[PDB]
RNA sequence: GCCCGGAUAGCUCAGGGUAGAGCAGGGGAUUGAAAAUCCCCGUGUCCUUGGUUCGAUUCCGAGUCCGGGCACCA
RNA sequence: GGGCCUGACUGCGAGGCCUGCAAGCCGAGCAGGGGCGAAAGCCGGGCCUAGUGAACCGGUGGUCCCGUGUGGAAGGGCCAU
RNA sequence: UGGUGUUGGCUCUUGGUCGCGCCUGCGUAGGAUAGGUGGGAGCCUGUGAACCCCCGCCUCCGGGUGGGGGGGAGGCGCCGG
RNA sequence: GGGGGGAACCUGGGGAACUGAAACAUCUCAGUACCCAGAGGAGAGGAAAGAGAAAUCGACUCCCUGAGUAGCGGCGAGCGA
C-alpha cells in the first residue's frame, strides 16, 4: 500500500455489510469500485460498491 | 397602526398561546374589516432554509375551507416560514379548528426526514387586516 | 495554614496524579499516569473579627464555617459575659459548639 | 482522527446583479544611459461537479488539491 | 491479442512440506452462490521464490451473545477490518 | 497565570444572548430606495389628510424614516402599461 | 484532674527505599520499616441511612470455609475481596 494505493472495504449493496477488503490505486481508478460478489448474508451474488476503510 | 386596529389589540395579549379552538372564537372578534377576510395560518418551520430535499412543500384538501372548495397549495419560502389560507372570516368557529387542525396536520406530513429542531418552531392563526394569536399546534 | 477553630478541619493529604492520553470515552487508547505524587491540601482559613461584650474576639475559621461563627456571638446573648478577657470569652464562645 | 479555512489573469491579490486592482509582458510618449514617471492594451467555467434564483465567483450539497489549527499514536 | 467476466469467492478441508516454539508453505475433495466454455473442464488472484510485524491497548461496520433486584441503558463479547 | 472563596458600597462605559417595540433592503425596465414569500379591493383622517417650521437620524445623494409646532379634507392602492 | 514510665500487642496522625518488574517511569516492595500522638490489660469495632437477590439475612469482633474465586492489572510483574 501507499497513499495512491488504498486498501477499502466492498459492501453488500442489498444488505449494506461489507464482506471484502481489497485494495485499488485510486489514480488508476478514481471510480468506486464495483463488484459481483457473494454476500455470506444474502447467501447469494450481489453488487458490491467500494466503502472508505 | 389605525384606531380600528388599535382596539382589536386588546383582545390578544401575546403572553398567552391559545389553543385551536380558543384562537378559532377570536377570528370572528378580529375580523372588523368590510369584507369577509380570511385568516390565514403561519407556522415557522423549525428546517434550514437555504436547501432543498428537506423543503416542504404540498396540497391540502381542507374539508371545508376557503369558501371563495379545497386543496390549497403551501410551499416554505426562502426563510423558515410557510404560509397559507383555511377559510373565510365568516364559518362557524368549530368550522376552522377542522381546518386549522386539517393543515397543520399535512404540514407534518410533510416534515423532511433530515431536519433539526422542533419543526413547528411556531406557529400564528390570525385575519387579513387582524393582529394574530399563537397557538398549541 | 492549620485548623479550623469551629469546624476541626486540618490539612489533609492528597496525591497529584499527573496524567497524558486521550480518555477511552472520548475514542483515545486510554490515560497514562506520569507521576503521582503527596501534595497537601489546606482549609480555606481566614480571620474572622467580633465584637462581644465589648472585646475583640478572633477565630481562625475555614471559610465555609464563618457563618457559624456569627452564630456563635447570636448564642452568647443569654450569657453572663461582661468584665471577662478575651481568652475565656472565646473560651466560653467555643463551648457553645 | 477532528475543527477552521484559501483556489478569482503570467505572479500576488480584494469582491446575491460586475468582473476587476498592483507590478510583470507589449505598444507609444520621454531619455546620452538605467530608471522613475505618463497614456493605451491584453492575461478568465472566479478549483470540480451538482443544486437555488429570472439569473451568480457570491447562497447551499458534494468532491479534488494545496494552506492553517488541535489532538492522538497500540 | 481479443470476447465474456470478478473465483483477488463464502462455509470447510483429507493429506502433507518445513519446523525447538510460534509461524511459514502446498493442497485434492464436499456444500453454497457464481464466471467462462459446445464440452472435457478450469477459476479460493498474479510463472515462482522478497514486497513484512506476534501480543497488548484502542478505532470503525456488523451480530444481538452477556447486561450486577427487574425492564432498558452504560459497558463488554463474537464476526469483519 | 485564568476561574473561584476570603470579597464589600457607589458610579460611568461596553459586548453576548433572549423577549418585545420600531426602522434599515437602491443591478437593471420603471411613477422610484421593490428584502422573501403569503393574504388581499380596500385602507388611512375629528383617535386630524395636503403641503409647511425644528428635524432622531439613515443615505446608494435621488430619497428613506420619525417624534413634534403650523394644519382643516384629501391622500394611497386594485386598475395598468 | 493532667504530666512520666511500660517487652511485645493496639488504634490514630504521618510515612520511605533497597527490591520485584531479569533495564524503567505507572505498578511492586507497602501503608511495610520508621517517626509521632494516644490507650490499656488489652486496643480497635459495634446495635444498620448494612448486606444484596434470597419474596432473604439481622450489632461488632475472631477462627475455618467460600478462594487464589470474583475481580484488579505498563491485562506486565504481580495484586486480591
Ligand atoms: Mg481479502
Ligand atoms: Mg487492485
Ligand atoms: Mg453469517
Ligand atoms: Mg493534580
Ligand atoms: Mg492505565
Ligand atoms: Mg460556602
Ligand atoms: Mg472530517
Ligand atoms: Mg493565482
Ligand atoms: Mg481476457
Ligand atoms: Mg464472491
Ligand atoms: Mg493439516
Ligand atoms: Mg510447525
Ligand atoms: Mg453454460
Ligand atoms: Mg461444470
Ligand atoms: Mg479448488
Ligand atoms: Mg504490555
Ligand atoms: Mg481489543
Ligand atoms: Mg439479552
Ligand atoms: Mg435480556
Ligand atoms: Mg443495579
Ligand atoms: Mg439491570
Ligand atoms: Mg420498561
Ligand atoms: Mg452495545
Ligand atoms: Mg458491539
Ligand atoms: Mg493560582
Ligand atoms: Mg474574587
Ligand atoms: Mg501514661
Ligand atoms: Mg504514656
Ligand atoms: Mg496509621
Ligand atoms: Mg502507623
Ligand atoms: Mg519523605
Ligand atoms: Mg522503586
Ligand atoms: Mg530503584
Ligand atoms: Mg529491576
Ligand atoms: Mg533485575
Ligand atoms: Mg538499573
Ligand atoms: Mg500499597
Ligand atoms: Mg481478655
Ligand atoms: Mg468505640
Ligand atoms: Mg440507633
Ligand atoms: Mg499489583
Ligand atoms: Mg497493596
Ligand atoms: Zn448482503
Amino acid at each position: 500500500a501507499s497513499e495512491v494505493r488504498i486498501k477499502l472495504l466492498l459492501e453488500c449493496t442489498e444488505c449494506k455489510r461489507r464482506n471484502y477488503a481489497t485494495e485499488k490505486n485510486k489514480r488508476n481508478t478514481p471510480n468506486k469500485l464495483e463488484l459481483r460478489k457473494y454476500c455470506p448474508w444474502c447467501r447469494k451474488h450481489t453488487v458490491h460498491r467500494e466503502v472508505k476503510i | 397602526h389605525g384606531k380600528r386596529y388599535r382596539a382589536l389589540l386588546e383582545k390578544v395579549d401575546p403572553n398567552k398561546v391559545y389553543t385551536i379552538d380558543e384562537a378559532a372564537r377570536l377570528v370572528k372578534e378580529l375580523a372588523t374589516a368590510k369584507f369577509d377576510e380570511t385568516v390565514e395560518v403561519h407556522a415557522k418551520l423549525g428546517i434550514d432554509p437555504r436547501r432543498s430535499d428537506q423543503n416542504v412543500r404540498g396540497t391540502v384538501s381542507l374539508p371545508h375551507g376557503l369558501g371563495k372548495a379545497g386543496r390549497i397549495e403551501f410551499r416554505n419560502d426562502k426563510t423558515g416560514a410557510i404560509h397559507a389560507p383555511v377559510g373565510k372570516a365568516s364559518f362557524p368557529p368549530e368550522k376552522l379548528a377542522d381546518n386549522i387542525r386539517a393543515f397543520i396536520r399535512a404540514l407534518e406530513a410533510h416534515k423532511p426526514e433530515g431536519a433539526k429542531g422542533t419543526f413547528l418552531r411556531s406557529v400564528y392563526v390570525t385575519t387579513t387586516m387582524g393582529p394574530s394569536v399563537r397557538i398549541n399546534p | 495554614s492549620k485548623v479550623c477553630e469551629i469546624s476541626g478541619k486540618r490539612p489533609i493529604v492528597a496525591n497529584s496524579i499527573q496524567r497524558r492520553g486521550k480518555a477511552k470515552r472520548e475514542g483515545g487508547v486510554g490515560k497514562k499516569t506520569t507521576g503521582i505524587s503527596k501534595r497537601r491540601q489546606y482549609p480555606n482559613l481566614q480571620k474572622v473579627r467580633v465584637r462581644v461584650a465589648g472585646q475583640e474576639i478572633t477565630f481562625r475559621v475555614a471559610a465555609s464555617h464563618i457563618p457559624k461563627v456569627y452564630e456563635l456571638v447570636e448564642r452568647a446573648k443569654g450569657l453572663k459575659l461582661e468584665g471577662l478577657s478575651p481568652k475565656e470569652i472565646k473560651k466560653e464562645l467555643l463551648k457553645l459548639l
